């Protein structure tokens, strides 16, 4: 009910954010970075010029998903 | 004095560290891109 | 109280200088007023433009689950 | 218009003022940008549908998106205008750091094939620094046939009797030795017994153009620095053809490159899926080349023709054979001093004019719309 | 190989409506001479010979 | 002071200042071998100018 | 490697515990070459270690992906060896000397 | 008649897809659809003819 015509899938948001591929660091970790790309587009949509944003990470977040 | 090996190595260690010959860094690169995630290599990435 | 189960935010997006493509169905819903908030140049229209799409593949099975 | 005087002062003006190359390129860039010839757009199509999100080609999509720069119009117009322009500072290659580990590293070779077809003149000026990358390609994929090629030589010279005196020294090429008598040895196009595959892949860097004389410049009595002023247009106009004869050259290149990447794949028994996603991408470059070969060989080939008749594009750029051509190295000699060469590598840039970026062919192939691809409106082609 | 659907669009249009298939059988050639020139390149050069 | 149009002033402060690095005593224009030796004039290679 | 005599120790008349002092430097200086002759030795070791692990995996008929991801790792060690092989043979070799 | 057309068209697409050495899964799911046109043609050809 919140997002009628907007997509369900975080797959559609991976088109919008590049991840430099040294960050792909676990077996589910491609599928987890999509939700990061999925939500911040929907969260910050009133401040979206139509630029493409890029993801940087804390190294503990790299360290936590290794496991 | 069989501890004389401790003297000669400590001088030889003191030359290597003074040459600035190897500086360690905190970036692993044991695997290429898209091999640590990869589920088929899960038996290999644990042994490395 | 902070948990070991969160590292798992602490990721932030950095804006760049090169734009997205706008998914050619956005030209079609440019006019006219495909919903109420999806008027031309609004937040819900642009989210339907930039994030884009609705798959049939997800919410048919969810439409198959609740039966 | 005095032919003898202007070509005589333009040989002092290149020796005293080596920044003159920045003048003639800026005049040539002002003609390319005033023709509305290449217009970038924000829609990428480097991959077909359902291959970028495919997990098998995740090794491949990290090798194409790491090479394809964004479509900046100030460099695509610069890349065309560098071609017919005279060369005063020796052009050197933007350093490409590749190790050719994976079979998805064939993208870097396809970057060089497209840069040899779209800009064959600017391929010649840096063809030696491409050898420094390609000798890391062949020595890690064809190690049996690499050593057969090295023992003949990594450089060669031209004998006075027309023979090819191969050196025999395994030397990394530098962009100095471009002015000397040494050539890159991959581009000799001389067959070697045992190294039949390396010579076969170097037959894919051949240009697909013709040699047009400056018919409108001689009759205008413009300054030229040769006897027969002949420039090299990269591709012939292709009117009235169903199958485009320039796009069909890229059909036969990929059909050889899909056998080079296949033999490298099955040697290391990689997945059926990771090999199929390579060949689906290699024929996605088949489809995206058919869309633009109508608009390169009909609208660029009348721009490269008319840029070779300008007053300040006064030198021969290229001949038609990488195995023999060298620029005519004039000097300003003096008995009571030292001779100052015209073409002289000194790194005196015009803030980015000598650094040649071979990643310019990925925006040209994919994310640039042309005024003939869209037939369905008619653009009404801007004649400057 | 998923573009065989456009060919199956032309077979069914030739079985259901063979009269209207005749009136536009020339424009169906222009689509199909892109079909055979990519999937059968050896036989295409013999055919346009 | 030479004649200088509105575009010529843009080019002279672009090159732009040094000229005295070259001897001009009996200066001619000749080709060189790629070895480094100054060749003579050739009636069939160089232009007549 | 090579078996180097101690030229600067005998002239210094330093104490040595044998007749000819011959230390063993692990690898030769490798200036002025395109390919490193110490890095290409590691090529011919992995190429032997490829054929051992390839024949071992097919004895237990395990997956194509679990075998290729081994062999993609073996020549990833080639790429990491080639980057450091210049600095061992040029700068570590004079330290052991 | 449509049975023996798809019997040819499922061999044209099979000779094509093995030349591009693509997956068994991506090819068998195509051939599941080509015989799905068979089931939908056998139902509606009773009302056509």
């Amino acid at each position: 009910r919140q997002l009628f015509f907007l997509s369900d899938n975080p797959v559609s948001a991976e088109r919008l954010v590049r991840i430099p591929p040294k960050y792909y660091v676990s077996t589910q970790c491609r599928a987890l970075y999509n939700i990061f790309s999925y939500l911040h587009i929907l969260r910050s949509i009133a401040n979206n010029r139509g630029k493409r944003l890029k993801m940087v990470l804390h190294p503990g977040l790299i360290a936590y998903v290794r496991g | 004095y069989p501890r004389l090996e401790g003297i000669i190595v400590q001088i030889n260690t003191g030359y290597v560290a003074s040459a600035n010959v190897i500086r360690p860094v905190s970036e692993k690169r044991y695997f290429p891109e898209n091999l640590e995630q990869n589920q088929s290599a899960a038996r290999l990435v644990s042994a490395v | 109280s902070t948990i070991p189960a969160d590292a798992l935010h602490l990721h932030e997006f950095e804006v760049e200088d090169v734009t997205v493509d706008l998914l050619p169905h956005a030209k079609h819903t440019s006019y006219s007023s495909l919903a109420y908030n999806m008027s031309f140049g609004s937040d819900g229209w642009f989210a339907f433009a930039l994030l884009g799409g609705l798959d049939r593949s997800a919410n048919l099975l969810r439409l198959d689950v609740a039966s | 218009f005095d032919h003898d005087h202007i070509i005589r002062c333009l040989m002092l003006a290149a020796a005293n003022y080596p920044r003159l190359e920045g003048i003639i390129v800026q005049i040539n860039t002002g003609y390319v940008a005033s023709a509305n010839v290449i217009r970038p757009v924000s829609e990428k199509r480097y991959f077909p549908e359902n291959l970028e999100q495919n997990q098998s080609a995740a090794r491949l999509v990290s090798a194409v998106k790491a090479r394809a720069s964004e479509a900046d119009i100030s460099s695509i117009h610069l890349a065309i205008a560098r071609e017919v322009s005279p060369m005063f500072n020796v052009h050197e290659l933007k350093k490409i750091a590749e190790s050719f580990e994976d079979p998805s590293s064939i993208v870097v070779v396809l970057e060089f094939i497209l840069f040899a077809l779209f800009f064959p003149t600017e391929f010649n000026r840096i063809k030696g620094d491409i050898q420094n990358v390609l000798l890391l390609f062949f020595s890690r994929w064809y190690p049996v046939e690499y050593g057969i090629f090295i023992q003949r030589g990594a450089t060669y010279t031209i004998n006075a009797a027309g023979e090819f005196e191969f050196s025999g020294r395994n030397e990394k090429w530098d962009q100095s030795l471009y002015l000397s008598e040494h050539f890159p040895a991959l581009f000799s196009d001389v067959p070697l017994a045992g190294a039949n595959t390396i010579i076969a892949i170097m037959r894919l860097f051949t240009p697909q153009g013709f040699l047009r004389t400056d018919d409108l410049a001689i009759a205008a009595n413009f300054p030229r620095a040769s006897r027969n002023p002949q420039t090299y247009i990269p591709y012939t106009n292709q009117r009235g053809t169903v199958t485009n004869e320039f796009a069909s050259r890229f059909r036969t290149i990929v059909a050889t490159l899909a056998n080079v990447v296949n033999e490298r794949a099955v040697q290391d028994d990689m997945q059926k899926a990771t090999r199929s996603c390579t060949k689906q991408w290699l024929r996605h470059l088949e489809t995206q080349f058919d869309n633009i070969a109508v608009a390169h060989t009909d609208h660029l080939s009348v721009v490269y023709a008319t840029m070779s008749n300008f007053m300040l594009n006064f030198t021969n750029n290229f001949s038609g054979n990488h195995a023999t051509f060298k620029p005519d190295q004039y000097v300003i000699t003096s008995p009571e001093g030292s001779y100052k060469p015209i073409i002289e590598r000194q790194g005196e840039t015009v803030d980015g004019l000598t650094i040649i970026d071979t990643s310019i062919v990925w925006p040209i192939l994919c994310q640039c719309t042309y005024p003939l691809v869209r037939q369905s409106i008619m653009e009404e082609i801007v004649y400057p | 190989p998923s573009s065989i659907v456009v060919v199956l669009e032309f077979i069914l249009f030739a079985l259901f409506f063979p009269t209207e298939f005749n009136r536009i059988k020339g424009d169906i050639q222009n689509v199909l001479l892109l079909f055979f020139s990519r999937w059968y390149p050896v036989e295409y050069g013999i055919f346009i010979q | 002071d030479v004649d200088s149009t509105d575009y010529g002033k843009l080019t002279l402060r672009f090159l732009g200042t040094l000229t005295r690095s070259l001897k001009m005593q009996n200066a001619q224009i000749r080709r060189i071998r790629p070895d480094g030796t100054v060749l003579r004039y050739d009636d069939q290679i160089d232009i007549e100018a | 490697g090579f078996l180097r005599t101690d030229d600067l120790a005998i002239a210094a008349n330093f104490p040595r515990a044998s007749r000819n002092p011959q230390t063993y430097i692990p690898y030769t200086n490798q200036r002025g070459t395109v390919t490193n002759e110490f890095a290409s030795r590691f090529r011919t070791i992995v190429a032997t270690l490829a054929n051992v692990v390839n024949e071992r995996a097919v004895q237990d008929d395990m997956q194509k992906a679990t075998r290729s991801c081994t062999k993609q790792w073996l020549r990833h060690l080639e790429t990491q060896f080639d980057n450091i092989a210049v600095a061992h043979t040029d700068h570590l070799s004079v330290v052991y000397a | 008649r449509f049975r023996t057309i798809v019997a040819t068209l499922a061999n044209v697409v099979n000779e094509r897809a093995v030349q591009d050495d693509m997956q068994k899964a991506t090819r068998s799911c195509t051939k599941q659809w080509l015989r799905h046109l068979e089931t939908q043609f056998d139902n509606i050809a009773v009302a056509h003819t």
